[PDB]
């Protein structure tokens, strides 16, 4: 999976760029990389095929470039319709293709805000039912998505972790949640549990314990 | 109602020192299909299946290196398509401050500059074709009456696989499209001498100039594919006891004919869409020319 | 040019589902076709590829030896069949078309069909409360292990609607959905006012009210 930023930010009329770096045989070997624009519900349409050229319908604002193993897409003169998810696609080789992780391009409609995190220990009513679930609330953050990581005691967890996509609140800021299911015996053995929330480069974490 | 050309992959070139065809569509080389067919033989020939190791390591390398080689010519390909788009649309031609007969020579200079890139970047790859063919001819030898149940079983299946291609439908498509194109080049020779509309007629004359190039490639494959179909069918109509030396010559007969069949079929389906797109440009231009 | 695909909503684990992509407006028999799936959390990824005849069929190494692909040129449809499904591959399967500009790009895409992999029958949600935690404070109401969508959650029977946020549902590894409804309230007046969430799972005729106090 090719690597591109998690979120990029730009104001109406500004210009932003997106990196795309996968492997040495994927991108920098073929010069067949491509970019696609994905709206929330609509079908993804092709913006830039090959290194730098664009189909007929694509405006002059989108620019394609590549150097080494790093492909780059450039959008100048941002408009409110440019807010979408952008994926880069390189020809892998032997009749195979590889897509990028995706960037949530967000046009700045209001000043940015950092999230407020609250971790909920398992409900006592849930513990009596031989179940346990942590809830990591993320609210009032803007813009774009957010990275969420869980760690038990002092080591990270990679089992039974589910996360939701951000959603606009009553205000224009977004909100998300993260859950962690575990056995009640594992809740009493470990010393603590944590929830790491990284938004716009700043990581904020909160912890609970029995 | 298409007025501009989006795809220019109908350009191909054959090397002058050794004669190999280089197509822009994968696998680019007709020999790569011949390499892909030997895996079917090796799986059915004998207990020796060492080609499965060379097919994953050596054959894919040539295919991957060739795809990169064609990908280097993006700058030449995009600049060639730019000259093709300009000489096709008068709305895109009236913007520039140059004449048609002035930039019509720039097209040929870049058209051959692109074909040279397809060959130069693959010149290092053509050496591996002779290196793999010798390796295949070397690894197959490992008796005076080797079996032939696999050889003839391939010919019986090829004839059924040949019917998947619409040859009789492609052949009639040429004779009707060729005469209609010759009727188009005949009409402009009598309207350009009596009607003074130079800007639009130049696009019709230029579109017909490229149409003959694609008709040539579309025909050139049609007979070569037919020659493979006619020969493969001839091997069936014409034993069960063959030496191992002729077995290498027998496998190369079906291998060279079928690889040419599949490679020409790949060009024809591409050149078919290219010819229809070219006719849509000249058809909708006659409505604007009149 | 239009690419319409159709896929089933629910599929049991380890069972097979067939996906069909109907093409029109262009010559389906001359262009190559691609499949692309996108998980709810991750981005879309390349899946497989067919030539115009169907003689060359290839797939990604991740789904290799697991997904079968084929096309019907006479019926003008693209076929994808996945066998032995796992709850990790539930994704929106898009129908991609080989680009007119070249064979190394995708021109026209499909709308994408949602495919969920859950073997569990219809189940009732357990509604556990989230005691208020400082932040103003935030108290939640957790709706877990319900199948299928959707559940309707209103707070205090519609009495309070400010600061409320009902997230979308998730797909656990067991195929059951989870959801939390959170309300943000000033911490100075939380002991003087109690909160109750109304959870109504219509497919199971389930109506649950849960008082939330620290």
């Amino acid at each position: 999976a090719l690597t591109q930023p998690r979120s990029v930010s730009g104001s109406p009329g500004q210009s932003v760029t997106i990196s795309c770096t996968g492997t040495s045989s994927d991108v920098g070997f073929y010069n067949f990389v491509s970019w696609y624009q994905h709206h929330p519900g609509k079908a993804p349409k092709l913006i830039i095929y090959d290194v730098s050229e664009r189909p007929s319908g694509v405006p002059d604002r989108f620019s394609g470039s590549k150097s080494g193993n790093t492909a780059s897409l450039s959008i100048s003169g941002l408009q409110p319709e440019d807010e979408a998810d952008y994926y880069c696609c390189s020809y892998a080789g032997t009749y195979t293709f590889v897509f990028g992780s995706g960037t949530k391009v967000t046009v700045l409609g209001q000043p940015k805000a950092n999230p407020t995190v609250t971790l909920f220990p398992p409900s006592s009513e849930e513990l009596q039912a031989n179940k346990a679930t942590l809830v990591c609330l993320i609210s009032d953050f803007y813009p774009g998505a957010v990275t969420v990581a869980w760690k038990a005691d002092s080591s990270p967890v990679k089992a039974g972790v589910e996360t939701t996509t951000p959603s606009k609140q009553s205000n224009n800021k977004y909100a998300a949640s993260s859950y962690l299911s575990l056995t009640p015996e594992q809740w009493k053995s470990h010393r603590s549990y944590s929830c790491q929330v990284t938004h716009e480069g700043s990581t904020v974490e909160k912890t609970v314990a029995p | 109602s298409t007025n501009t050309t989006d795809n220019i992959d109908y350009f191909d070139i054959s090397d002058e020192s050794n004669y190999y065809l280089i197509s822009q569509l994968r696998p680019h080389f007709s020999n790569i299909y011949f390499f892909d067919e030997f895996k079917r033989y090796a799986s059915y020939h004998t207990e020796i299946k060492r080609y499965e190791d060379i097919h994953k390591t050596k054959v894919n390398s040539l295919l991957n290196e060739a795809s990169r080689a064609i990908g280097i010519c993006n700058r030449a390909k995009n600049t060639v398509k730019g000259l093709i788009n300009i000489l096709e649309n008068p709305q895109k031609f009236k913007t520039q401050r140059e004449s048609y007969d002035v930039k019509l020579r720039q097209y040929e200079e870049k058209k051959e500059a692109f074909r040279g890139c397809l060959l130069n970047k693959n010149r290092k790859n053509l050496d591996q074709i002779k290196k793999i063919n010798n390796e295949i001819r070397d690894l197959l030898e490992k008796s005076q009456d080797c079996q032939t149940n696999v050889y003839f079983d391939m010919i019986k299946i090829y004839l059924v696989d040949f019917k998947k291609m619409p040859y009789e439908n492609y052949d009639t498509f040429i004779k009707q499209y060729k005469n209609s194109y010759l009727s188009g080049v005949d009409m402009i020779r009598k309207i350009e001498k009596q009607i003074d509309n130079p800007v639009t007629i130049n696009a019709i004359k230029f579109t017909q100039k490229e149409m003959g190039y694609i008709i040539d490639r579309f025909e050139y494959h049609l007979q070569k594919v037919k020659h493979s179909i006619d020969q493969v069918t001839a091997l069936s109509d014409g034993p069960k006891q063959v030496t191992k030396n002729r077995l290498k010559e027998y496998y190369f007969n079906i291998g060279n004919y079928y690889s040419i069949f599949k490679f020409g079929k790949d060009s024809l389906n591409m050149l078919n869409k290219a010819l229809i797109h070219k006719e849509k440009i000249v058809h909708n231009l006659l409505g604007e020319l009149f | 040019v239009q690419l319409v695909e159709s896929g089933g909503g629910v599929v049991q684990s380890g069972k097979s589902l067939r996906v069909s992509c109907a093409a029109s407006g262009f010559t389906f028999s001359s262009y190559g076709m691609h499949w692309v799936r996108q998980a709810p959390g991750k981005g879309l990824e390349w899946v497989a590829f067919i030539s115009y005849d169907g003689d060359n069929k290839y797939s990604a190494d991740s789904v290799k030896g697991r997904l079968t692909i084929s096309r019907d040129n006479s019926k003008n449809t693209l076929y994808l069949q996945m066998n032995s499904l796992r709850p990790e591959d539930t994704a929106v399967y898009y129908c991609a078309k080989e680009s007119n500009y070249g064979e190394n790009a995708f021109d026209i895409w499909g709308q994408g069909t949602m495919v969920t992999v859950s073997s569990a029958s219809t189940k009732g949600p357990s509604v556990f409360p989230l005691a208020p935690s400082s932040k103003t404070a935030a108290l939640g109401c957790l709706v877990k292990d319900y199948f299928p969508e959707p559940v309707t959650v209103s707070w205090n029977s519609g009495a309070l609607t400010s600061g409320v946020h009902t997230f979308p549902a998730v797909l656990q590894s067991s195929g059951l959905y989870s959801l939390s409804s959170v309300v943000t309230v000033p911490s100075s007046s939380l002991g003087t006012q109690t909160y109750i969430c109304n959870v109504n799972h219509k497919p199971s005729n389930t109506k649950v009210d849960k008082k939330v106090e620290p």
